[PDB]
RNA sequence: AUCGAGAGGG
DNA sequence: ACGTCCCTCTCGA
């Protein structure tokens, strides 16, 4: 059941950014 | 002979070396400044653009396209366009140019000043091109396009010295010195122990030669013989760039007794 | 701005570029200097606080 | 109620205060159009056409130096000094 | 008119009418040089 | 404190201040801008009325 | 250079040193009123002294346009009661890029980029 | 952000040396303060010029579009 | 626009 | 009980 949802920062767990290297980044126009 | 008399030291493709004996320190200087800025030379001016999708702004190249050095040898041929008479430019004021360069190459992929074009008429005078010292002949990096990345601007270039701007600067570094063993004492030096073998001898002491300790100073030790080197980018020839040196200061001079005259 | 010596009159001079430019021997009264320092200016619109600023 | 001149005390030299004001004062009647006393030597200027002004005493003014207890000597500009 | 992004669609598309790269997919959406000319100093 | 011992002021100016070798104690280098924006009441009088008619 | 300060060799920034180059941006909303009354990008017809001409009638400036003074940008309307958006009274450069798309609640969202540069010009900071 | 043209200093068609540098120092590997000494900079004011720059145009042109 | 909080400039 | 003077930005009901 749910509640809300939490602010997340970059880089940290259960961010996308945690995943990528220098050539996805790129691509996800986030700065490596 | 004549006058303020010369002689070579050495020349070269960019670099021109020389001597001016018998010639006034207030001359010298005077003509190494007019040398520095005063020459006229052409460089783009203008710029409009139709399509840049580069990662530099479209001002960002527009200030590195007027740096590009120019062809300017006959450059006289060619007349101030804010002097000439055409509701703005034309061919008798203005070399036009143009650059389309399109990022095909799937690599990483450049434009150099070879990638210039001219789209005007050349009336048969030495203008407008980019002088290439590349040892590839490539040109100047302007630019670099990831393969999709577009460039159309055109460039009016026009006739300027570089008391307006540096762009028209004929010039670069011009080296100046005289009397090595400070003869004349123009300038106090600064020693811990001994000032002598402290400062190093400049590569020019060899012609001139050194004081004899024992014998004084002569207070009637006047300014005269002077080491200098002259060097262009290449917009113009580096005998041009001295002679027209010279040529520019007489005009200076010159108009000084033309509107004396006047009154 | 705590006293009198920080807050002088002077004769306008129309120069160009966007900088008040002042006598480096009136930095002092002032304390002031070129690194960084605004620096305020009123006019007076009349004749007599003219004089009050010329005279005073 | 007044001071008669007879038994005047304050300074007879003018003040900083009083002329810069008197100088002002007429330079600005002057350029309001105000009939000027001393002759024009070519004075566009209503700051120095007082000056002259003042330096004639041409100027038909009084100051009235005020009292702590309330009353006023008053002193022509004719009169006064100028030193400073 | 109207471009996108992560693929860079030619899309245009006057008013009302929704916003979305249609052919992609992600509401970013950019709008192109006016074929209007201009010009600048080379100082 | 705010609106009466102290309040603000038309005709009032502001910038970086740079110092000047080649001027003058007591005037002060204003720049153009302020000098097109920084007015002042002028009367109209004979003594220079062959000049407020030039510069309107 | 007297009192901290810094003559600067002009030629040489001729060739460009120190040259800046700078960025503002502003964003705007289509803000509903409850009964879908929507707002909107126009070119309209109380309105504001600007000089709206440099639009495109999408309520909008597109990249290259030299804008200066306090020439509008973007071109808002709400229930006629203008809205629009100009540009900053103390600048005056170019505009660079622009994006258009929808808040959380789906509504028209657009933030505006103009560029310009700066150069080292007598007084500034170093 | 590239290489500007020539030198802040004295102002010498310093654009083009830039690919003829990297060569020198890679393929023919040598001596950084040889490269650019052998490409005819003796002023260290444009030594200076290239010597500290750094090319971000390369992170640049990495990007989508 | 208004009040409220925040970083810098002397 | 008030708690140095002024100034430039940026942002949430
Ligand atoms: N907190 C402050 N309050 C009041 N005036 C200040 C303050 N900080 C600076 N000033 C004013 O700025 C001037 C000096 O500050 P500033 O830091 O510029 O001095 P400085 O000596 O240049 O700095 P540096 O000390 O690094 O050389 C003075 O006129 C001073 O009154
Ligand atoms: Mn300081
Ligand atoms: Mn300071
Ligand atoms: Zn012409
Ligand atoms: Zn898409
Ligand atoms: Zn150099």
């Amino acid at each position: 059941v749910f509640i809300g949802r939490l602010p997340i920062m970059l880089r940290s767990k259960n961010c996308y950014l945690s995943e990528a290297t220098e050539s996805d980044l790129y691509k996800l126009k986030e700065c490596p | 002979e004549e006058g303020p008399q010369v002689k070579i030291r050495e020349a070269s493709k960019d670099n021109v070396d020389f001597i001016l004996s018998n010639v006034d320190l207030a001359m010298a200087n005077s003509l190494r400044r007019v040398m520095i800025a005063e020459i006229p030379t052409l460089a783009i001016d203008s710029v409009e653009v139709e399509t840049n999708t580069t990662v530099l702004a479209d001002e960002f190249i527009a200030h590195r396209l007027g740096l590009i050095p120019l062809q300017s040898m006959d450059i006289e041929q060619l007349e101030y366009s804010r002097d000439c008479f055409c509701e703005d430019h034309c061919d008798k004021c203005s070399v036009v140019l143009t650059l389309q360069a399109f990022g095909e190459s799937e690599s990483t992929t450049n434009v150099y000043s070879k990638d210039l074009v001219i789209v005007s008429n050349l009336m048969g005078r030495n203008i407008g091109h980019p002088i290439i010292q590349d040892k590839e002949g490539n040109g100047v990096l302007i630019c670099k396009l990831r393969k999709g990345q577009e460039l159309k601007l055109t460039c009016v270039a026009k006739k300027g010295i570089a008391k307006e701007h540096a762009k028209w600067g004929p010039a670069a570094a011009i080296e100046f010195e005289y009397d090595p063993w400070n003869k004349l004492k123009h300038t106090d030096y600064w020693y811990e122990q001994d000032s002598a073998k402290e400062w190093p001898q400049s590569k020019n002491c060899e012609y001139e030669d050194p004081p004899n300790e024992g014998d004084p100073f002569d207070y009637k030790a006047q300014a005269d013989t002077f080491y200098m080197n002259v060097e262009s980018v290449g917009s113009i020839p580096v005998d041009q760039v001295v002679v027209r040196g010279i040529d520019t200061l007489q005009k200076k001079v010159a108009s000084i007794l033309l509107a004396l005259t006047q009154m | 701005s705590l006293h009198k010596m920080s807050m002088m009159a002077h004769r306008v001079k129309v120069i160009p570029y966007s900088t008040f430019r002042l006598n480096l021997s009136v930095t002092s009264p002032y304390n002031a200097d070129f690194d960084g320092d605004e620096m305020n200016l009123h006019v007076p619109q009349s004749e007599e606080t003219r004089a009050e600023l010329s005279q005073l | 109620k007044a001071i008669p001149k007879d038994q005047r005390a304050t300074t007879p030299y003018m003040t900083k205060y009083e002329r810069a004001r008197i100088l002002g004062t007429r330079a600005l009647q002057i350029s309001m159009n105000a009939p000027v006393f001393v002759d024009l030597e070519g004075e566009t200027d209503p700051l120095r056409i007082a000056m002259k002004e003042l330096a004639e005493k041409k100027i038909p003014l009084v100051i009235r130096r005020y009292l702590p207890d309330g009353s006023f000597e008053d002193w022509s500009v004719e009169e006064l000094i100028v030193d400073l | 008119k109207y471009i996108c992004a992560e693929c860079s669609s030619k899309l245009s598309l006057s008013r009302t009418d929704a916003v979305r790269c249609k052919d992609c997919g992600h509401r970013i959406l950019l709008k192109a040089r006016t074929k209007r000319l201009v010009q600048f100093e080379a100082r | 404190r705010g609106n009466l011992m102290g309040k603000r002021v038309d005709f009032s100016a502001r910038t970086v201040i740079s110092g000047d070798p080649n001027l003058e104690l007591d005037q002060v280098g204003v720049p153009k801008s302020i000098a097109k924006t920084l007015t002042y009441p002028e009367v109209v009088t004979p003594y220079n009325i062959d000049r407020l008619t030039q510069l309107v | 250079n007297q009192e901290d300060s810094m003559i600067m060799n002009q030629s040489s920034i001729d060739r460009g040193l120190f040259r800046s180059l700078f960025f503002r941006s502003y964003m705007d909303q289509e803000k509903k009123y409850g009964m879908s009354i929507t707002e909107t990008f126009e070119k309209p017809q109380r309105m504001k002294h600007g000089t709206y001409d440099k639009l495109d009638d999408d309520g909008l400036i597109a990249p290259g346009v030299r804008v200066s003074g306090e020439d509008v940008i973007i071109g808002k309307t709400t229930p006629k009661r203008d809205a629009s958006t100009p540009l900053r009274s103390t600048e005056n450069g170019i505009v660079d890029q622009v994006l258009v798309t929808t808040n959380q609640d789906g509504l028209k969202f657009v933030k505006v980029r103009v560029r310009t540069t700066k150069i080292p010009q007598i007084g500034d900071k170093f | 952000m590239i290489v500007p043209v020539r030198c802040f200093s004295c102002g010498k068609v310093v654009g083009d040396k830039w690919e003829s540098y990297l060569n020198l120092l890679q393929e023919d590997e040598l001596d950084e303060g040889t490269a650019l000494s052998r490409l005819g900079l003796k002023r260290y004011c444009c030594r200076r010029m290239i010597l500290t720059h750094v090319d971000l145009i390369e992170k640049f042109l990495r990007y989508n579009p």
